[PDB]
């Protein structure tokens, strides 16, 4: 919540204004995503406090709407490097691994591999995710 | 179910686990496979350092997942 609270959570980001604006634009359209500050521990055991977007995105499939839980972690160089993106299954969900999601929930898309500011942004990423996941569901009940 | 544990450099190793296994139980399985004592082990998954008391289930870690191991 709140633009002021948001600016505070990204205070240590090199490109605060850009990150804030992209984030506002995302959560304006996608109201079940929310910005949170948490420590991310990388595979080498180092740790950084990063802002992430966490929540669900709506994905129509076979007549129903599936609210897929994701996490989009922004590196402190955002928006010049892409988010680290994960599907976060709940106890009622199994990951269906495939071209765009591995066994860990890591997401793979052309939008991420070809990421370049300013043409790439969070909103763009999310809509691509929704298109891809609508044809190739990353979870099942 | 099968999971994987990677260090930065080493060969990967495969473990047989169940969702009910604690992170401690996984560390005990690594100790049996490699000799490393559990208190020298940190296990990491998708941005989180896993906690000894919690289960694979609590983290929704599914089959074929890779955990990352770093040593004290
Ligand atoms: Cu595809
Ligand atoms: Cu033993």
């Amino acid at each position: 919540v709140s633009e002021s609270q948001l600016k505070k959570m990204v205070s240590k980001y090199k490109y605060r204004d850009l990150t804030v604006r992209e984030t506002v634009n995302v959560i304006t359209l996608y109201k079940d995503l929310k910005p949170v500050l948490d420590s991310y521990v990388f595979n080498d055991g180092s740790s950084r406090e990063l802002m992430n977007l966490t929540g669900t995105i709506p994905v129509p499939y076979r007549g129903n709407t599936y609210n897929i839980p994701i996490c989009l972690w922004l590196l402190d160089t955002y928006p010049y490097n892409p988010p680290i993106c994960f599907v976060k299954p709940t106890s009622s969900m199994t990951i269906k691994t495939g071209k765009h999601v591995d066994a860990n929930g890591k997401i793979y898309l052309p939008y991420l591999h070809e990421w370049k500011h300013p043409q790439s942004d969070l909103l763009g990423l999310i809509q691509v995710m929704i298109v891809v996941f609508g044809d190739e569901p990353p979870v099942f009940s | 179910m099968q999971i994987f544990v990677k260090t930065l450099t080493g060969k990967t190793i495969t473990l047989e686990v169940e969702p009910s296994d604690t992170i401690e139980n996984v560390k005990a399985k690594i100790q049996d496979k490699e000799g490393i004592p559990p208190d020298q082990q940190r296990l990491i998954f998708a941005g989180k350092q896993l906690e000894d008391g919690r289960t694979l289930s609590d983290y929704n870690i599914q089959k074929e997942s890779t955990l990352h191991l770093v040593l004290r």
